Formats: structure tokens, sequence, C-alpha cells
């Protein structure tokens, strides 16, 4: 119809799930992905297979000696190469129909006009300040904003799709869902008697996230197993100061959490990257209710929890 | 008890009284859960998939 | 990266992946990136273009090659030091036996049907090796752990078809016409089967390869016999058409004189009649070079079933269906995407790490939902259940009871439709408890009833599969009241 016979042959099994119209909407969409570490690699692979029009992979860092020796998009021995450039050949070859590009500049340095060319923006490994900055930019221009990260056995996704309309099969019913700024998401008041009640049912992963975003802010990097003892002690201090500052008991997040939040675990990247990429696909094609607004995964317990936090 | 069985497809179905509950559903091969454990309140139904 | 003991285990032992498709490709990547340094991968298929939306180790240039082989080669391109052994082969093959299975500290299924899952289950019981089981379909999937003497096995819990009458005489749904078209294809070109008859049923309560050979497989003749002649003889059986709308026979000559994708459009009657012509010609030609087997992806076979069924639909006043739609239904196509398979493969490895870490107590059945349950859970972990003591597979000295007519049920029907199909044995040796009935190799001259063997209401048979190290005792109940050819007594 609106696609070639080769595309129809290629996409057959997903056309039979989400419909040709959903696929055509994918085919017109261009996505910015920042950060090509373990989770970015998974998101990249899933979006390219799905058959977006274009993906731009932005990473300003190089492959380091500390990075894993196996990375599915990067050949062995690429220490010192730019991580996006190192990912391009394998990423592109997953689906020649997708226009896969690479950008090597620091996301922070990007003017507001860099963003307007994209239907969706997905941030991995980015600081709290950058997440808030880019989410504000995307709101101005009505761009689908997403962020996610993995840390040891845990990970999370976040969406801000503004005021988001979609179809869903009860025949297709049109529905509307309203999202909130990431700043509000990350800065809940736990004073309210309402919030005190919401807290009892809020997963502690949300507090885990606050601790790790603060570590990232303070250290310029995430916890690393090479520096486990050093980073453990600091994480324990950050837990006290973060939760003390929100009027919550430190003990909500148990003191052994440090054992479970270091490094990128490939299976945790696969899980969080599959959930995040699928939310992106849903958002772009306007089909199915997207998770509003956080997904928290704990690979130790096998829990994945959607929380609505912010309003 | 005025109960609800929710399925993976979000299929909301009202009921009121291994048992008979399941027997009405099985006619519309499944597994039945109450807030965690296997079997105004909600019963979740899960189907086993065989694709791969 | 991992606790020392776990890391050593993972670098140390050998793991088996069964299937290199959607789940399997993802799982292979995850095992290697996680540090599993010895992997065997078996899959019996070659790469098809429709695989490419989710089976990410395969590119278009690889179409037609072995899944397992390409999978391994793709991985070695990003990690040359992986040790992977790839088999282009079925896990069902006798070479993969208990001692083969004994090699592994962990087996992981990445299969797409029950029969292979059953077989692997039995293999993992025999070898006492933990098995991670999983599946997906659309947006949904799940993972679970199977360990001998600790959990349910794959078949501890109970896991359809239509009557000849509805297919031969009384179709009411497109699926009856589709099933009919499928039967018609086998009867013409495939394996003749009585259970798959196409000519109207002369013995209905509500009331073929020979013939086509002798015409040199003439389009116009087949058409007339099937769409004209046969609907006339069905119009004889007057009782049926008092209630329901009569079928309208089709004249070949009368017919000839009468957006989504290409495949999604419903064509006119003349076109499917022509497509019936064309495909029959193509199939007659390639029946001479290479009994044929039906595959949804063989253009001509798919065309055949499409046209036959749509003609039959027209005859019985149903709206005709697009080839695309008939492909789902005749092929039983499961819609499938990258992300669901990626999430499930990720979970598989997490479960696996818990097992080899000696924390099976922490393993869970995990369902992946499309939407959060009431407690907000999109991934729903559940307790592992203990072995069902009345499981016909994993319990000690299993037995079951089958109710069949002893005089009118072949030794072929037992070997095939029962011990093989229903009970999922592969290399079964059956013996009457009192007289070897079926053999591993030999007893090819038994197929022609059971009655004439000493078999009667209350005789016992000992079924073995020495491959599966499985013994099932079957207790026999006689009856002639069955609908149907047998029932598993419940
Ligand atoms: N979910 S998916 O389709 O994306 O991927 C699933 C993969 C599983 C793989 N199947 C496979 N692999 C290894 N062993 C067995 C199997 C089977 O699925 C079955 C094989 C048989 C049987 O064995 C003997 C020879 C034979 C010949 C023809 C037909 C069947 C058999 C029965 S089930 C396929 C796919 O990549
Ligand atoms: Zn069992």
């Amino acid at each position: 119809g609106g696609i070639s016979e080769e595309e129809a042959a290629q996409y057959d099994r997903q056309i039979r799930l989400w419909g040709l119209e959903a696929q055509k909407r994918l085919r017109a969409s261009r996505v910015l992905l920042v950060g090509l570490k373990g989770l970015g690699a998974e998101i990249a692979k899933n979006l390219i297979l799905a058959g977006v029009k274009g993906l731009t992979m932005l990473d300003h860092e190089q492959v380091t000696p500390e990075d894993p020796g196996a990375q599915f998009l990067i050949r062995t021995g690429s220490v010192g190469r730019n991580r996006a450039e190192a990912s391009l050949e394998r990423a592109q070859n997953l689906n020649p129909m997708v226009d896969v590009k690479v950008d090597t500049e620091d996301i922070e340095k990007k003017p507001e006009s860099f963003f307007t060319q994209f239907d969706a923006v997905c941030l991995t490994c980015c600081s709290r300040d950058v997440i808030v900055k880019v989410d504000q930019i995307c709101h101005k221009n009505s761009i689908k904003f997403f962020t996610g990260d993995v840390f040891g056995y845990h990970g999370y996704t976040f969406a801000n799709l503004g005021e988001h309309e979609f179809v869903e099969e009860k025949t297709m019913v049109k529905k509307k869902v309203v999202f909130c700024p990431v700043k509000e998401a990350l800065e809940v008041d736990w004073s309210s008697e309402k919030a005190k009640a919401a807290l009892k049912r809020t997963t502690s992963d949300y507090f885990l996230l606050q601790v790790l975003l603060k570590f990232r802010t303070d250290k310029g990097r995430d916890p690393s197993s090479d520096t486990y003892e050093e980073d453990s002690e600091l994480l324990l201090q950050i837990r006290n100061d973060v939760l003390d500052s929100l009027g919550i008991s430190p003990d909500l997040l148990p003191e052994d959490f440090v054992r479970y939040c270091f490094s990128e675990m490939a299976p945790v990247c696969a899980v969080v990257g599959g959930i995040l990429a699928q939310e992106i696909v849903k958002a772009l094609s306007q089909r199915d209710p997207p998770h509003n607004n956080f997904f928290f995964f704990d690979g130790m317990k096998g829990n994945g929890i959607v929380e609505c936090l912010g309003p | 008890i005025k109960l609800k069985v929710i399925g993976q497809d979000s299929s909301e179905i009202h009921f009121k009284v291994l048992k008979k509950l399941k027997e009405s559903y099985c006619q519309r091969s499944l597994r039945f859960l109450f807030e965690g454990q296997r079997i105004e309140d909600v019963i979740e139904v899960y189907q086993e998939q065989t694709g791969g | 990266g991992l606790p020392r003991e776990l890391a050593e285990a993972v670098a140390g032992g050998r793991v088996l992946v069964v299937g290199a498709g959607g789940i399997g490709c993802e799982l292979l990547k995850n095992l290697v990136l996680t540090g599993f340094s010895h992997i065997d991968l078996i899959d019996l298929d070659t790469i098809d273009v429709s695989n490419l939306n989710r089976q990410f180790l395969f590119q278009k240039k690889h179409v037609g090659r072995s899944k397992a082989q390409v999978a391994k080669e793709s991985v070695l391109q990003f990690y040359p030091k992986a040790n992977i052994v790839a088999y282009h082969d079925s896990i069902m093959n006798p070479d993969y036996n208990v001692e083969f299975f004994r090699q592994f500290i962990l087996v992981m299924n990445a299969l797409d049907n029950r029969a292979a899952r059953n077989h692997v289950n039995r293999m993992c019981l025999a070898a006492d090796v933990p098995l991670i089981e999983s599946g997906t379909a659309g947006y949904l999937g799940q993972v679970t752990t199977i360990k001998k003497g600790v959990t349910e096995c794959y078949e501890c819990h109970p896991k359809r078809t239509f009557p000849g009458c509805t297919i031969r005489n009384t179709p009411s749904e497109p699926i009856h016409c589709i099933v009919w078209a499928k039967y018609l294809f086998n009867q013409l070109f495939g394996e003749e089967d009585a259970d798959q008859e196409v000519s109207p049923d002369r013995a209905d309560p509500e009331a073929t390869k020979e013939w086509a050979k002798s015409t040199g497989y003439d389009p116009v003749k087949l058409f007339t016999k099937l769409f004209k002649d046969d609907i006339r003889y069905l119009l004889t059986m007057d009782k049926l058409w008092r209630k329901r709308k009569p079928p309208v026979p089709l004249d070949w000559a009368e017919v000839q004189s009468q957006l989504g994708l290409k495949d999604q459009q419903v064509l006119d009657v003349k076109s499917y009649a022509r497509l019936f012509s064309k495909s029959i010609e193509t199939l007659r030609v390639h029946l001479a070079e290479k009994e044929l087997i039906w595959d949804k992806d063989d253009p001509s076979a798919m065309d055949f079933v499409t046209s036959a069924a749509n003609l039959r639909m027209h005859i019985f006043s149903m709206n005709m269906k697009s080839r695309f739609d008939i492909k789902s239904m005749a092929g039983n196509i499961i819609p499938a995407i990258a992300t669901t398979n990626a999430v499930i493969a990720g979970l598989i490895v997490l479960e696996g790490l818990k097992i080899l870490s000696g924390k099976i107590d922490q393993c869970r059945t995990i369902f992946l939902n499309k939407q959060p349950n009431p407690r907000k859970k999109l991934l729903v972990p559940c307790a592992l259940d203990p072995p069902n003591p009345n499981c016909y597979v994993c319990a000690s000295k299993p037995e079951v009871t089958v109710r069949l007519n002893v005089h009118k049920v072949t030794v072929l029907t037992l070997q095939d439709k029962i011990v093989k199909e229903k009970f999922a044995m592969v290399a079964p040796d059956v013996q009457i408890e009192d007289t070897i009935l079926i053999s591993s190799e030999e007893t090819e001259a038994n197929n022609h009833k059971l009655s004439e063997f000493g078999i009667r209401n209350g005789s016992r048979l000992q079924a073995d599969d020495f491959l599966q190290d499985y013994t099932l005792l079957i207790n026999i109940l006689h009856s002639e009241d069955l609908g149907v050819e047998f029932e598993v007594v419940g």
C-alpha cells in the first residue's frame, strides 16, 4: 500500500500484530537516541528492526578499557574509538531500510533547534540536569521525551508524551492520556497526607533512582565495580542525605542495596531496552496506552512496576 | 462476593457466587491469581504462550 | 561483574539453547555478553525473510542458510573468543540423548511448539539437568524454571479441531473452508489420510488421489468435480438444507464469463478460479521432480489453499477472504516482534544466574503483561509450584488410561495418533503386559486391529522411550460409544 513489497515481506509478523497503518507511522518517524552503552545498544537494535525512518545515535564518549569486552554493536578492540561510530556498521546492517546516523557532539552543547527534527527523543546515561533540560525543550516543541538507565540488577524507563492521543482495540477506540514534566516526576512532595498514603505503595526503586541520579550528579559518572568499596560508602551516605531530605526513613532503601546496583548487566539491558523501545514504538504509532510514567525493573525479584509519579 | 476477572487483554468480566468461576471462563488453558498466589475484588488471569 | 562463584560457574560449564529464532537469537547474545563461555545451539530451520524483523543475527544476505550456523557466525563477529557449537538439526534426533544432555549445567528452551517442549522436558528430567522454559506471542510471554524433584515439570499441568461433518458437508465459517482447502491439498499432492476426506460425507447424522491422477490433474475437471458436481451430490442430502442456506454449485464456464497491501485485497470469483488453475499447473509440475508437504511460504501451495477455500466460501454464501488473512489462518501465524522476545530472553538469563548461583528458591514464573495488573505489575512473578504427584510424565511409575474400540483401531493408529502424538514419545517401544507390539527399528508388518493381539478391556501395555528414559503404563478400556477414535480417560 504505502510500503514496498520487500518491506511488507520483512515486516509481515509485526504488521499482523499492530497493523499496516501503525507500521506506516513508524516508517515516517525519526528518533534521537543518546548514549550507546548497554541499554542504548538494545534500544537502537529494537527501533531499527521495527523500521523507524531514521535513528540518530548520539554519544560523545569513547570506548574505554573498563567497558565490556563483548558489545553486540561494537567489534572487539575498539578501545579509543567514538562509541557511536563504533556502533554504526552493525546497527545499520540490522535494517538497511532505516536511515541510521551518528552524532559525536555532547548533547548538552546542542541548540534547541537540533531537537526539532525528531519525533521522539530517548536519553540514556544522562545527568539529572540534562534530563530536565531536554525534557523542557521537548515540551516546547511537542516532542516525545523518554529517558532510561540500568544499574546492576535494576533499571527504569520514564516517559513524558505531554497530552497523548492514541487508538486501542476495545474496533479502535480513541483515548487521551496526560503526562507530566520530568522535573515534577523527580521532585514529589511526600508531605501531603495523600502522598504519605501513596508512599506506602511506591516501589523503593524510585528512591534507588534518586540515589543514583545524585551519585551521577556528584561524581560525573556512575558507580563502577572497579571502585566498589569507594562507591558503596558514598552510595550509603547519599541514601541517608537523599531520604533524610525528603522526610522518608533511610531504611526504606535497605543498606545492602549497594550490592545490587553496579554496572550494566546484559540481561537487564535487554529487559529495560525491550520495554523502553516498545513504549517508543507505541508513542510514535499512536497505538495502545503507554505507561504513565515510570517503569521500574528489579532483576533480583523479577518485578516490573509502573508508577505514576509527579502530579 | 461481586468479583472481577481481568485477563491479559484487559478483558473485564463480572462474576458473583479449582471451581466453577474458572469453568465459565475456560469456555470463553488459563491460570488464576489473587494478589500474588495461585487459586469487590479482582482475579487476574494469565495464559501460557507457545511462540518463540 | 558477577560474584566469583557464579562467574566461575558461568565461565566453567556448558549450556544448551534449543531454538535460534526470536527468543534464541536474543538469548544467545545475552548469554555471551553475560560471560557464558561454552554454548551449544541447536535449531533445525533455515533463515526466512519474515524472520528478519526480530531475529537480529540474521541479515537478508543470509536467507536460506541455517539459523544456528549464522547465529554463531554473527556472534563471533563481535566476540571472537566465544565457544559456540552450532547444530543444524532437530533436538528430537536420537543423537541428542541423556549423556548428551548430561554435559550441560543449564538447558534453555527457545521453541515454538509443544511437542519439542515435551521432548526436551523429558530429556532434562532423565539427565537431572535444570531447564528454563519460556514462550512469547505478540506482546505477551513468560519464563519459568523446571528442576527434577523440586518443581512441576512442563507437562504436570494440562496444556481445537472440527468434525468431518462440518468440513465435508456443513461449513459455516471461513475456517471450515480453509481447513477443507488444506485437506484438499494433501489429498491431491501430499499424504493421503482418511481423516482428511474432501468428498461429501455420505453417512452424516444431521442427514480422491485416484480420481485426479486419471484426469492427468486437469484444472477444469477438478474444478467441476469439486465446485459443481460435489455441491450437487451434497444438495441431494435434503435433510441438511431444511434449516440452513443451500450451497450454490459453480460452473467453470459461467465463472469465466462473469488500500492495504496486495495480499490484503479480496479478489473476485473469476480471479480465484484462475489462481486455482495456475497453481494446480505449477504444483503438478513440481510434484514430478520432487508426495509433497504443505508449507505456508511455498507460493503455489499458499495460492492453492487461498483459491480453493475462497471458492468454497463463495459456494456457501460467505464473504471471501484476502490471501493475507488466509495465510494467518492456514499457516497459524503467531504475530511476533523484537521487544517481547528481547524481554523474555533477558529474563531467561536472570533465572539461569539464580539457578547456577544455587538460589533456585528465588526463581519465579514471570508473566509479561501488556498492561499493569491492579498492583501495578507489568512483570508478574509467581511461586514455582511443586511436582504434581499425578503427572503422567514426572511421577514415579506413571500410568494413564485410554478408552478406544479394540477391534476398529490400528496398531498404526496407536503408534501414531496416541503414543507419538498424544503422548509425545519419539522412539517408542510398546509391549503388551502378559508380545512386542512396536519396535525402535522391524515390526513394520503390524500396522494392519489391536483386538487380534490379545488386547481387550483391561490389558496393559508398557511403552518405553529409552531416548527419553521414559516408561508409561497404559491401561485399556474397551468401548464402541466414542463419538472420535479415542479419549484420554479423565
Ligand atoms: N519462535 S521462533 O519461530 O521465532 O523460533 C523457534 C525456533 C525453534 C526451531 N525448532 C526446533 N529446533 C530444534 N529442534 C527441534 C525444533 C522444532 O521446532 C521441532 C522439530 C521437530 C521434528 O524433529 C525431527 C525432524 C523434523 C523434520 C521436520 C519437521 C519436524 C521435525 C518437531 S518440532 C525453529 C525456530 O527457529
Ligand atoms: Zn510432571
